[PDB]
């Protein structure tokens, strides 16, 4: 016993974890960690972002002023959530290039509206329909003015509104399409209407189309929605022979980090910086497998449901 | 890539709950087991930092394109889907290649630190011991517990036992 | 004697491959394999994908009902092939947003047509022209009805068709552009036509435009092709004052992995999972350099014509 | 990176048709050559898998955007061309970097398996032999054909020749 | 002393550089090289690309024939530079799908124009406006023919022009939008105008719009610009009831590596392949952080400002 | 760091070797001296280069592309164009980051390899005429003059000339 033995070695663990290397596909290591987040809580956290829940309303309906969407006036949001149960309960309408209008309203992040004093001489204002009820009697979209004949004459309208502020203005106007030639004359006298809205650098003119359409909430007619943007120092001129749905003012358009998302997840009281239509997810991991639609500081979307990163030597038991 | 683990070491000690690398000795006073903190912390500091440069938060995006559609439209929708599909595939390849590359390097470095500890012990016991082909050293002089502790600390002196070990060697 | 010599070494081959590494650009290894497929068989394989060759017909012309494209009625495909020699042999026409309609038809993967019983009161049907011959007699596009005046009157048309099925319908209609005012009044009593096709959530109105256009098979007139889609539980309404090229029914629109490709390669009896306009390429390699247009399980397109991956040690002589 | 091939081994044996690595011995009975299956199969199992992880089928695409145009159009066509160009350039970089990285590791791992065989032999012949600087070993005792086969098998015992070799090495 | 000592080692440096590895983030190496170009000279080199500076003119205004842009006729370029100080000084107008027209003109790389002998019977030609002055007299966009009524009648226009060449013809025309019905009838006898421009494979018809608009250079009316391309062996037919802004010929359209860039940097005499709006940058590095808009042989844009690449061992001085 | 030579059994680097990247230092009866090894230096430099050229080589010519800055809000198309550019920039930023980190790690590892290879070769050359301390230095056990050191550095060292001298001075 004038000798001694000295051995060198490394730890082993009773249970390893399988990872993927370059030279091998199934190799066991002592410890490993998961790089892909494949679960969601299902509860959209209301912090730190400002989440606005549109219960039965879309963004355009709230922007237009649907009577059942009236609680959303002058609202602001970091992320607007559109539920699949949303419906329209006002005058039937369509928006040419609907997606672009929805996108720019969502990016603006606000519905702040400023009423301007338009003067419509020789025509009656504040039209309403049985298709758009505000309580017990007829109503219309807010932020919009339906103009019809005053007596037996519909005069030519030529109104102007300069932009004396230092921020851009967004105007929402419309054109009414009657279903019969008689309805056109009964409301606007002239047999062929015309709406022109233009500025120093852009123009738009729409000729209404008369014809029967599917009967939605009692109306065989339709309304087409259009928008115009007036830069500071520019001026807006509206010229109409008839069939004009006049604006009531302008929307203040801002530049920010707001957006819109379609989801049916409930909103709870919690903190999470990443929002998906499936709910909120933590962002401790670099990747995630829940949804490719995200908002906030989120892990990048990948197709793999699991990716193990080795945090120990190979397990030789 | 260095031998060592799954190599000239044969097996891993299930029971070293003190550290990642260590020593085991058979002595005239008895057998013992210790852990090495320099190599264990060097490895842990390398798996860490690797973890942090991967975990570090990025990808703060607020407004993007639409990625789910209810109506078939044609050119623009096809463009938006092709853009999203291309992005997802490129990142998925980036995730797969990263994991495979890092995992191989993790295995390679853990071999290195054991080989480095083995050669450090070899250079300490200059001619007083020789390499058995199992990662164990046969010391040819009487080496008590204080003697083993000096080897583990790095304060071993070969001149003390050189002529004793050389006699028992040759 | 009283000794021995033991040497350790590795194999060498009389001929190596040049591969590329990180440190060097020209290093020799014993074995290597190619990762880039740079060749095609020139024959488009008819398996396992269902390839349909439209010899002298484009997909739109087959959809419309060109008389020389009549053999393509109620066809289905996985990949439609359009030949460069395809032509049109019917009434001259243009399709606003042509590419989108071509895209959705190709992705639908079928031309399954269902005839519906439309009632056009007060007008004569089944119009034809010398520009579109069906045998020795004047003809017209199938799946399309040319309506003109009956006697000396052209009544207003107001017809409806609900969607009582559980799948979407695709309707193809058209608007006629006469070359002169006298021709417009001759075919339709009214001096200016109008076509309105709408659903409960959309509308399209076209006002035809009179004027000469280039001689195409004896016709200075043109036809504009449009399309509408009706969801289940929705209804279709068509209101026209004249110039209407009415539909004869709807197309059944499906969701699948079908597409279209422009190629002039022949089709043979063989099996290949990847199709390119140059032909079918094997997919035993991760990358390919034949074409950036592919269909099926295909290698990814790269610019490099060769990428050698080492499968052996360095070659040392 | 480990010094074996293109290093302290000098040359490669063009003529080993049995395996990737092996032994050549000079003996009183005569010269001979053998092959080591363990290291060769270990390297082959590593070049494979690397091959399979790269060769596995990944993408199945059916309907996409157009990539060739017959008429100039403007904005939408410019976007479609830019998207395809961006995709192709990115994958081309991925293909180039992947090949360069795998080939570097393939060269390195083949040095490792060779250096590991050399170091295993040196640890096996503890004091009965010593290095020469060319990948060879000068064995300081009589070693017949069965003696060599015991070294290649790994069943070599150093005590049977310890005293004989030590005297031949030293005084 | 019967023994000697031989030591092996590596060099150190009194001053190292910090790089980033996979395992560590801050590690010192003996030498390193920068991989990202993060500075611009500010001077756009005039070689080897042919850079055309449009001082007070946009590409569309130069193509149309704005009088203060007449110096740009029949020009050619590799990069067209649009300065922020440009303006329009002719009849107010708008271009439906303006970006596409600008993009295809910029890619063509030429403004070479060929006059063709159109015959407009029954109408007066070469009309002008006080909003577009050529010296002291009223004028109009060149390459553009304003047609109005002759006497008291405005006949139907039905003209044809075939493409008997082996290259594509680019045509530019327009429609005039009156502000009142009394003006529409004054200029064109017909109450409702119509313009149809068609080929054997495509058609375009526009209906003029009547309405008051903000005054731009004293004009309440507008003009809309449209373009048509005639393939070789095709034919052009223009049919109009009025409100037609006729073309004077066709623009030669080429395929090339030309483009357009918006910048305010000055142009100097120097050599550089890569042009950014911030100026020219060298291309000896694989990445750059100056601008994501580039032209020529340029480093790829990255978000990082610095990327040190190691070119030596680790620096271990004590 | 993966081979344990630099920041390892070498301890420190010689600030003052202006002749090469690796060299020898000896203490002798005649006096101390210093030399440089061109083979290991040129091997490391040739590997640092080529590495540089593979990264530096120009691979990008683009002339006409999409608009990347906008002055008016438009909607769908502008959203798509910005999203494409953002995706491209992020992907290339990741590629640059991963490339630099990977190349730097391999740069450190190959410098250790060249140093450890030089140390191991000298051990084979000084077969039994010297033994190793854990400091990266060798202790030669025979009278080795300046011409003797130059022969070791060249590689023309003959151990048989000094074998019995060293074995006697090593073992009693
Ligand atoms: C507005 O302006 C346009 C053109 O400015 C007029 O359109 C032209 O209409 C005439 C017919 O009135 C067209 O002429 C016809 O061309 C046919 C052949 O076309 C060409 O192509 C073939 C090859 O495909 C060549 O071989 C041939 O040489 C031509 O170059 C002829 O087949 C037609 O037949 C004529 O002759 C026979 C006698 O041989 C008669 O029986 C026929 O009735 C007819 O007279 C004829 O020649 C001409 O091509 C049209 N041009 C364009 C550009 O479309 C509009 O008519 C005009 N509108 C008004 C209201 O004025
Ligand atoms: C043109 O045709 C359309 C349909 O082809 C006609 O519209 C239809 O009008 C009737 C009323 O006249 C609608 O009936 C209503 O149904 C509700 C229940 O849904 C009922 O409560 C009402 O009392 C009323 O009966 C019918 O729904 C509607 N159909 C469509 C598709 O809109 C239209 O009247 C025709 N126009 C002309 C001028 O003939
Ligand atoms: C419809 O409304 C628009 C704008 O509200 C009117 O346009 C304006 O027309 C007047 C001309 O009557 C322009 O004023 C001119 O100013 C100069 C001095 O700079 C003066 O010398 C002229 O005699 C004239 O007064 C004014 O600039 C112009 N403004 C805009 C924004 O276009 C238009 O006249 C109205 N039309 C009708 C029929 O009411
Ligand atoms: C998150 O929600 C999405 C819904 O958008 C889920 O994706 C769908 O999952 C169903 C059920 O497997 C499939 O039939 C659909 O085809 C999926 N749609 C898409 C667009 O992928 C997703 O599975 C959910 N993920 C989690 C983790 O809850
Ligand atoms: C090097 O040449 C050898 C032949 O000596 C090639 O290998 C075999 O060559 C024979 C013909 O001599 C063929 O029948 C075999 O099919 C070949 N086998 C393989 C696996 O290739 C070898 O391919 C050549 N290698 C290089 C890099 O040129
Ligand atoms: C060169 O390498 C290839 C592998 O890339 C060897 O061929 C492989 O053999 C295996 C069976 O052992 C098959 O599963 C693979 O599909 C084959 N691949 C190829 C590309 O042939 C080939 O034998 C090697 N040749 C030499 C001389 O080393
Ligand atoms: C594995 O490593 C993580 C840190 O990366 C640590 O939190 C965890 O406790 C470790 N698990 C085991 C079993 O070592
Ligand atoms: C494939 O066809 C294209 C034409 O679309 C041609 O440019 C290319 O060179 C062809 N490639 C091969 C490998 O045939
Ligand atoms: C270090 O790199 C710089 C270039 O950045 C070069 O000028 C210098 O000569 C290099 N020095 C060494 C020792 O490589
Ligand atoms: C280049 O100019 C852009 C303005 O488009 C600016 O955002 C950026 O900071 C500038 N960069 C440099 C390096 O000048």
């Amino acid at each position: 016993s004038s000798t001694a033995t000295l051995c060198l070695g490394h730890h082993s663990v009773p249970n390893g974890t399988i990872v993927k290397t370059i030279t091998d596909d199934q190799i066991e290591v002592t410890n490993a960690t998961e790089l892909v987040q494949n679960s969601s809580t299902g509860k959209i956290c209301n912090n730190p972002h400002k989440v606005l829940d549109g219960r039965d309303c879309t963004l355009i309906d709230a922007m237009l002023g649907d009577p059942h969407c009236d609680v959303f006036q002058d609202e602001k949001w970091d992320l607007f959530v559109e539920r699949s149960s949303a419906f329209s309960n006002c005058y039937p309408y369509d928006v040419p290039d609907y997606a672009s209008l929805r996108s720019l309203i969502a990016s603006s992040g606000t519905l702040d509206f400023i009423t301007e004093s338009f003067t419509w001489a020789g025509v009656s204002q504040n039209g309403g329909s049985s298709a758009c009820k505000r309580g017990p009697a007829n109503g219309f979209f807010s932020r919009l003015n339906w103009l019809t004949k005053s007596g037996s004459s519909y005069p030519l309208l030529n109104v102007t509104m300069p932009n004396n502020y230092n921020f851009d203005k967004l105007y929402i106007w419309g054109v009414h399409h009657p279903s019969t030639n008689q309805e056109q004359t009964n409301l606007y006298v002239q047999a062929s209407g015309r709406v022109t809205v233009s500025t120093r650098r852009s123009q738009q003119t729409i000729v209404p189309n008369i014809g029967s359409r599917p009967w939605v909430r009692g109306q065989s007619s339709r309304i087409s929605i259009y928008w115009t943007i007036v830069k500071p120092g520019d001026v807006l001129v509206i010229n109409s022979n008839g069939n004009l749905i006049a604006p009531r003012g302008f929307f203040k358009i801002r530049t920010g980090r707001s957006s819109i998302m379609r989801s049916d997840a409930p909103i709870e009281t919690c903190i999470s910086e990443c929002i998906t239509p499936n709910g909120s997810i933590p962002n401790d991991k670099p990747f995630q497998n829940v949804n490719k639609i995200t908002y906030g500081a989120c892990p990048k979307y990948v197709k793999q449901n699991t990716l193990k990163l080795a945090t120990g030597m190979r397990n030789v038991p | 890539l260095f031998g060592a683990i799954a190599g000239f070491i044969e097996n891993g000690w299930e029971g070293m709950i003190d550290g990642w690398y260590g020593f085991r000795h058979q002595n005239s006073e008895g057998t013992g087991q210790a852990a090495d903190l320099k190599s264990t912390q060097a490895a842990i500091d390398q798996i860490n930092g690797k973890l942090n440069r991967v975990i570090e938060k990025t990808n703060e995006k607020f407004h993007q394109i639409e990625k789910e559609f209810s109506e078939v439209e044609g050119r623009i929708q096809d463009l938006e889907k092709y853009v999203e599909d291309t992005k997802v595939d490129l990142w998925s390849y980036n995730a797969e290649l990263l994991v495979a590359l890092e995992n191989q390097h993790t295995i390679d470095l853990t071999d290195s630190e054991m080989n480095k500890l083995f050669e450090k012990t070899r250079r300490q016991l200059r001619e007083n011991a020789e390499d058995m082909g199992n990662g164990c050293f046969k010391i040819y002089h009487k080496c008590d517990n204080a003697c083993i502790e000096s080897i583990r600390n790095g304060t071993y002196d070969h001149d003390i036992y050189r002529d004793e070990a050389l006699n028992n060697r040759f």
